[PDB]
């Protein structure tokens, strides 16, 4: 009853030599995707009533939510590069690629369903409707979710020394800018529909990168066993059903930021119009560079589960630490450039036009949760990341919302200028992650004593 | 004139039995005999016997929590034994 978190400090000998440095280009190819968006927010402002993101940010829900499930193979195919047949690893790769294409056709059917924001109960920016050529960024850019899932299931097999995806999903955006605008209004192309056509453009480019999967059975020995991506073996053939309970527990736990969605956009909903809807200029600049952050362990999740098959038990989960606290360097040594700087005259009118004439009650939380979160899932992208640990690392987050509930109507009901005041037990819901998580990561690096059941050998 | 089949690992039990997954870089001529017993001194020694790079097998651990010690064996070139290597870590 002082530290039921066992031996926390120790994750250390001479580890300074821990190189998950290619596990950055894993998430710099991801800024390579991150950054098309603006090349068609500010590429399809050519249409002014195309604020069009009004879909492509409630499409990208049943992306990043399913996207979860799929990125749940990150371990699977690293942990079996402790074994040898990336064709048994691959027969998953396929079984999944069947998933990322099967659940991609619910992405692509729950999308069909989707199209009835013909609905109302609260205010503008989020209800009204009249002319909706979103109507089409719906279908035209919802009709992808299959190939766009396989085209992630790709890097769900870049979990073993290649980032030949910083290669493609860079010269994939470069493919798209050019294209993008042709459809919004263009050349010989189908040059009409633009309040969507930015997106039919976009998604063409998912099926483009979709096969820089195919086209990287190329640099070395295979990851192609695309024999019939079939299943049947029991009632339902796992290596698929087995992927299920690494899947459920993630998207449904990617339904963290899936409610930091109708929390962040329901406190511009009272009389806090002006600079509380310039909250989202900061909390977009949260995600924009929270990404190379966060996703380092959502890249280091390799180095750890890979080195479990390769039986270096905790000789990787005690690099869990020296990866935990390595971006954790910048986790705080650039929360400095977050509570400090703002939108200056370097900010123009981009990702959401609101720059000149609003307050800095926006960098108040660019510290509250910002580093006290930063790592507090690049923990979990090294929990699940390592083990199966998402089974109730799902219920990791039933508290990162069910503990950030009243700190929802506690900016409303306030004691001060509490704009970061419903960022209360939503930077304290979110700093009880300091616990249960990196708790099960000394309940957990303390399980590879149990499993390291012969301390050493001879000579 | 050599040393042992040199790794040690028992990771998990099936709380009744146990996986033993040790080293074997090839074989030599071909072989594993693996001891089977507690460290008690009573309950006689017994024998699993295996092939190739496979000292990487798994017992039938009949009895419960009790400390079990368990060696493995190489066989080689000379139809005799390269070295032995043992651990004891029970249920
Ligand atoms: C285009 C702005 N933007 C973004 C956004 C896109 C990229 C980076 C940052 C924020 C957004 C991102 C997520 N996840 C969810 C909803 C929205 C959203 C919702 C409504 C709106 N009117 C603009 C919106």
């Amino acid at each position: 009853l002082d530290r039921f978190s066992f031996s926390v400090f120790l994750k250390e000998i001479r580890l300074l030599t821990a190189l998950a440095l290619p596990m950055l280009l894993a998430q710099v190819a991801q800024v390579g995707i991150g950054f098309v968006d603006t090349v068609m927010a500010g590429g399809a402002g050519k249409e002014d009533l195309a604020a069009v993101a009004l879909g492509s940010s409630a499409f990208a829900t049943v992306y990043i939510t399913f996207m979860g499930i799929m990125a749940a193979l990150n371990p699977m195919i690293a942990q079996l590069y402790g074994a040898g047949k990336t064709g048994e690893a691959g027969e998953t790769g396929r079984q999944g690629i069947w998933f990322g294409l099967i659940l991609g056709i619910f992405g692509m059917i729950l999308m069909w369903a989707a199209i009835t924001p013909f609905r109302n109960w609260l205010t503008l920016s989020d209800y009204v409707e009249g002319t909706m050529a979103q109507y089409m960024l719906f279908t035209s850019l919802a009709m992808p979710a299959a190939m766009v899932h396989r085209a992630l299931h790709a890097y769900a097999s870049s979990l073993n020394r290649p980032r030949l995806i910083m290669l493609v999903s860079f010269a994939a955006f470069v493919l798209n800018v050019p294209l993008n605008y042709i459809f919004v209004y263009g050349k010989f192309g189908m040059p009409a529909l633009g309040g969507a056509g930015c997106g039919v453009a976009t998604m063409a480019v998912f099926w483009f990168s979709a096969l820089a999967l195919w086209i990287y059975i190329a640099k070395e020995k295979f990851f192609r066993p695309f024999g019939l991506t079939a299943k049947f073996g029991k009632p339902d053939w796992a290596v698929f059903k087995q992927i299920w309970k690494i899947g459920a527990p993630i998207g449904l736990s990617y339904f963290l930021e899936a409610s930091a969605f109708s929390f962040i956009v329901f406190l511009i909903a009272p009389f806090g119009e002006d600079y509380v809807a310039a909250q989202q200029v900061g909390i977009s600049l949260s995600g924009i560079l929270y990404m190379i952050p966060q996703s380092v362990g959502s890249a280091g999740t390799v180095r750890i589960g890979f080195s479990l098959g390769r039986r270096e038990f905790s000789r990787a989960r005690y690099i869990s630490g020296v990866s935990l606290v390595s971006g954790w360097v910048l986790a705080v040594i650039t929360v400095l450039s977050l509570v400090l700087f703002r939108s200056p005259l370097a900010s123009m009118y981009n990702d959401d036009p609101a720059v000149l004439s609003i307050a800095s009650t926006v960098l108040l939380f660019a510290g509250l949760f910002q580093p006290a979160d930063f790592t507090q899932c690049i923990a979990s992208y090294a929990l699940r990341g390592y083990k199966v640990t998402k089974v109730p690392m799902f219920i990791h987050a039933a508290a990162f919302w069910g503990c950030g509930l009243l700190p929802g109507y506690l900016l409303a009901y306030r004691f001060d200028m509490g704009i970061y005041g419903f960022w209360t037990a939503l930077i304290a819901s979110l700093t009880i992650a300091a616990v249960a998580l990196v708790w099960c990561l000394e309940k957990y690096s303390m399980e590879l004593v149990k499993s390291h059941k012969a301390v050493s050998s001879g000579l | 004139v050599s040393s042992v089949p040199t790794k040690l690992e028992v990771v998990a039990a099936t709380p009744t039995s146990l996986l033993i997954s040790w080293d074997a870089r090839g074989e030599y001529v071909v072989y594993y005999r693996i001891t089977y017993g507690e460290t008690g001194g009573n309950s006689p020694v017994q024998e699993f016997t295996v092939p190739g790079s496979s000292s990487t097998a798994t017992i039938s651990g009949l009895s419960p929590g009790v400390d079990y010690t368990i060696t493995v064996y190489a066989r080689s070139y000379y139809w005799g034994w390269y070295s032995p290597i043992s651990i004891n870590y029970r249920t």
